[PDB]
């Protein structure tokens, strides 16, 4: 016999902050020997990028 | 492609200047040496690594 106009709220995530990292700097830093050793290991961090 | 990085120009060195000389002669070429079962322990500090 009666009606109620109720209001409900729904929250859904959309996305996050985009993060980009580099192997040769974050893993070791500015060492040239680290870069030389990482060059022979392949392209793992290239695939990660 | 890659990352932009800068290069160092000159090297800067700063070390604690304990230049009081280290008498290694009294511990290396000493007249008397201790034994294996009772070895003498000396805490050498505040000298140079020559
Ligand atoms: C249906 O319900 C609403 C409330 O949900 C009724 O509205 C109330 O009516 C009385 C008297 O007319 C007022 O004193 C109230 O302030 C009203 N409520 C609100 C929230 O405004 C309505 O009368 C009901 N319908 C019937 C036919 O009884
Ligand atoms: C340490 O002291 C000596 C003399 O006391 C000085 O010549 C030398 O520059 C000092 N080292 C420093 C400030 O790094
Ligand atoms: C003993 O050690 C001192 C350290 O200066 C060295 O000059 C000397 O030649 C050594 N040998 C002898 C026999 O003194």
């Amino acid at each position: 016999t009666n009606f109620t106009i109720s209001v409900t709220t729904e929250i859904l995530p959309v996305s996050m902050t985009k993060t980009s990292v580099d192997c040769t700097m974050y893993i070791c830093g500015d060492s040239t020997e680290c870069s030389n050793l990482l060059l022979q290991y392949g392209s793992f961090c290239t695939q990660l990028k | 492609t890659s990352n932009f990085r800068v290069q160092p120009t000159e090297s800067i060195v700063r070390f604690p200047n304990i230049t009081n000389l280290c008498p290694f002669d009294e511990v290396f070429n000493a007249t008397r040496f201790a034994s294996v079962y009772a070895w003498n322990r000396k805490r050498i500090s505040n000298c140079v690594a020559d």
